[PDB]
């Protein structure tokens, strides 16, 4: 009844609206949804109503009913495991090579980053962005939390290490959604690709060849189960008990049906049988988080992630700055390149020494002028290199596409700004 | 370093005893072996191909360890690819050479490889038959009766040909666009390693067969590389280090 | 107001009747409720269990469960309540709230949240880019 209560209702409403926009994008721009009878109409006006959220709840109810009818009678061990998973809370992990956390951890979605850069044109849309359109969601791996082992229990999602820094949150988001695998890839790999394969190889048998299986709804393959935050635990548990009943390894069955099952063991089982993926709409900004540095990162991964801290630590000499600027131009990270150009003063002899770099991939393969002209993103640094006279405009390439000049790369990328710049200079 | 070299005495012995069964080798002195790598990474109307730089560098270093001078062309249209191959075939260093390698890497269809400005509504493709025509015994006298190796990596009457398209071999990979590594390709990586460890003792096709055997796992048998348009009648020992 | 084909609660309930009795145990109530995405406190659980037959040893039938879920679902905030919560901060009576007014409300009142989050939700409230926020229109647009 206090004014705080009304402000809380207001902000809950606005967060609901943000999530509604994200889910409307996903359900209207997703081509795979139309074949599965799960598609949704586009927003009539500028924004979308809560009908995307009720559609999310409807498809969650659909998948819950599909898995409940598959096993309506439940045994005692099945229901005991179901209660264990229903009452267990999750940790959600996002891995990146970038520094996403200071006093506060702020992770943004793909679409938010696009809208923030305000690049003039839209490059060709990738298949995932088109088939699932989950690109306004921050993605997370899922682990069990009632453990006191080292916090990153699992370090790989779809056998991919998405970064050295692991950011972990311990609270469910009210408007996130869970899938049993990747929303794009609905297949789990063989055992040789699983991180914690040693435990299962040592203690379990036929599950090794039973675990690699398309996890799909009754509509068939490519039917990815979607569960909302309220229904996720039940769906996870029911699909898990379906798989366990299908399994012939009695050891695995009685391990996952142990009444006093270990939480870390349960996480191993859920990371084995499934590869759960959690999605929080648009941004994720909180003060309650844990940051774990799993490993050191390479200078090139640092340039790609724009991790200025690791860059400054690793780039201390001009010979290392040559590598850094090469990796910046090759990976089209113009701002990092300009930071390096201000912090280190580069001369023409520096570019000559960069041309001789055989350790670096980009400079050993390509001419530096080629690297400057390849994409419009490097325009600024190109400008810097030409206004400061570090490279001559009419220089003919001697490594890749020999005989061509930077004007040719400009005409390939169809960037009129680069063409005008090169023509007048 | 990784490329194992064939001992010189074995080179002499195999050239003497099985000369009628292998392609002749020009002396390292005054030899001008050339190889060409065409690779399209950025496309106007198609998804980008990443990790191609790793494959370019690996293929370049391997071909140079095999004593080939490598030309590398990137982001070319189909017409520019045809012109580049035609120019390479009229390169006259091939007269002082004994073989050639053509590594073509891009997206592709069944009929040919895709250029940069390619779309389903207006296609931009270099046909494989065009490639084999440009280098046949009639249009490329410098490489007549010399082995011609075409490594292709793609994603997603005519009897005259059988008389003029001689001494060709094609090793083709057709792994889909996204299946893997952003730091390489499994086909190019396996090829480089098999060359590095088996070129010293086995001929080109034996190395190709060992690549194929490396793809015999149940998870990789689907993307097995294929040997196509074999016009060879002798065996090509690359005799590395000689 | 009233429930409609949300009797799918029964499905969840039926996953937890060990016997065909159609009877869950009191000890399981919370669990079953958490199966439906609800997080009842121990006080609410005790109040619900005392309403149901206390004498019977862990005997809750689906009629009683559905009666409890009826209130649990009818206690969700309504559209007009959200509209009133908006109007609490617009003493102008104009029907609009300044973007800075809403920002001050969210920074110095309610549950604390990061400034980037308040920026995102101010962007959501500020459709046109102007200082105005038509709360009536916005909440009506969001409620289908």
């Amino acid at each position: 009844g206090r004014p705080d209560h009304c402000a809380n209702t207001v902000k809950n409403f606005l967060r609901k609206s943000i999530a509604a926009q994200s889910y409307s994008k996903m359900f209207s721009q997703g081509t795979s949804f139309k074949s599965l009878n799960l598609s949704l109409e586009a927003p009539s006006g500028a924004r979308s109503s809560f009908r995307s959220l009720e559609h999310l709840d409807k498809v969650s109810r659909h998948y819950i009913s599909e898995i409940i009818q598959k096993v309506h009678p439940l045994s005692s061990d099945e229901r005991h495991l179901l209660s264990i998973i229903i009452n267990s809370n999750f940790n959600f992990r996002h891995q990146s090579n970038s520094n996403l956390s200071n006093n506060i951890l702020n992770i943004k979605s793909f679409d938010k980053i696009q809208s923030e850069n305000i690049q003039t044109h839209k490059n060709t849309y990738s298949e995932d962005i088109k088939e699932i359109s989950n690109h306004d969601f921050v993605f997370f791996g899922v682990e069990i939390s009632n453990h006191q082992e080292k916090l990153p229990l699992n370090k790989t999602h779809h056998t991919v290490d998405f970064g050295a820094n692991a950011y972990i949150i311990d609270h469910d988001s009210p408007y996130g959604y869970m899938t049993l695998t990747d929303h794009f890839d609905n297949a789990i790999p063989p055992v040789f690709y699983h991180e914690h394969q040693s435990f299962f190889l040592d203690n379990f048998k036929e599950v090794v060849d039973e675990v690699s299986r398309y996890v799909h709804g009754n509509q068939g393959k490519t039917d990815v189960p979607i569960f909302n935050t309220k229904d996720m635990r039940l769906g996870i548990g029911l699909h898990l008990i379906d798989f366990i009943r299908k399994s012939k390894d009695q050891g695995f069955r009685e391990f996952c049906y142990n009444k006093n099952i270990d939480p870390v063991s349960l996480d191993r089982i859920i990371n084995f049988v499934f590869q759960l993926e959690y999605h929080i709409p648009r941004m994720l900004s909180t003060d309650n988080f844990k940051k774990i540095k799993l490993r050191d990162i390479s200078l090139e991964d640092a340039i790609k992630a724009s991790n200025y801290e690791e860059i400054n630590n690793k780039v201390t000499d001009k010979k290392m700055a040559h590598q850094a600027l090469a990796y910046s131009l090759g990976n089209k990270k113009a701002d990092i390149a300009l930071y390096l150009l201000s912090k280190f003063n580069f001369t023409k002899q520096d570019v000559a020494e960069m041309e001789k770099m055989k350790n670096n991939r980009y400079c050993n393969l390509y001419d530096v002028e080629y690297l400057l002209s390849k994409d419009g993103a490097n325009y600024k640094v190109l400008e810097y290199f030409i206004n400061n006279g570090l490279v001559d405009v009419n220089k003919k390439f001697q490594k890749v596409n020999s005989g061509d000049t930077m004007l040719d790369n400009a005409m390939k990328s169809k960037d009129s700004k680069m063409i005008d710049f090169l023509l007048k200079n | 370093d990784a490329l194992k070299l064939c001992p010189h005495e074995e080179f002499l012995r195999l050239c003497k005893e099985r000369a009628e069964e292998i392609y002749p080798i020009k002396e390292r002195n005054n030899r001008t072996r050339l190889a060409l790598i065409i690779c399209n990474t950025e496309f106007d109307h198609l998804p980008p191909r990443n990790g191609a730089d790793f494959d370019i560098t690996g293929m370049k270093e391997l071909l140079e360890g095999l004593d080939y001078s490598v030309d590398v062309e990137e982001n070319l249209t189909a017409r520019d690819m045809e012109s580049a191959l035609r120019a390479f075939a009229t390169r006259p260093e091939h007269k002082s050479s004994d073989s050639t390698f053509l590594v073509l890497m891009s997206h592709g269809i069944l009929e040919g490889i895709c250029g940069t400005v390619h779309d389903e509504k207006k296609p931009d493709v270099l046909l494989y038959d065009t490639i084999f025509q440009i280098f046949n015994n009639r249009n490329c006298l410098s490489l007549k009766d010399k082995p011609k190796v075409i490594i292709v990596q793609a994603a997603r009457d005519a009897v005259y040909k059988t008389h003029v398209e001689k001494d060709f071999i094609a090793f083709c990979s057709s792994t889909p666009h996204n299946v893997d590594s952003t730091m390489g390709s499994i086909f190019i990586t396996q090829l480089i390693t098999c060359f590095q460890k088996y070129s010293w003792c086995c001929h080109l096709e034996e190395v190709f067969r060992k690549v194929q055997q490396s793809f015999e796992t149940p998870r990789a048998k689907a993307q097995m590389p294929t040997i196509e348009r074999l016009s060879m009648t002798r065996y090509f020992y690359l005799f590395p280090g000689n | 107001l009233t429930e409609e084909q949300i009797a799918e609660f029964k499905e969840a309930f039926s996953l937890f009747d060990k016997d065909g009795d159609g009877t869950i145990t009191t000890k399981e109530l919370g669990t079953v409720m958490r199966s439906l995405g609800q997080n009842p406190t121990e006080a609410e659980l005790q109040d619900m269990i005392n309403e149901v037959d206390a004498d019977g040893n862990g005997t809750i039938d689906f009629p009683e469960f559905l009666t409890m879920m009826a209130r649990k679902m009818k206690d969700t905030d309504s559209e007009e309540e959200i509209r009133e919560a908006f109007r609490v901060f617009d003493k102008d009576g104009n029907g609009y709230i300044s973007a800075a007014e809403l920002r001050h409300v969210m920074t110095n009142l309610g549950e604390k949240l990061t400034d980037e989050e308040v920026d995102e939700m101010i962007r959501e409230a500020d459709i046109d880019g102007d200082g105005q926020v038509n709360y009536e229109e916005f909440v009506q647009m969001m409620t289908a």
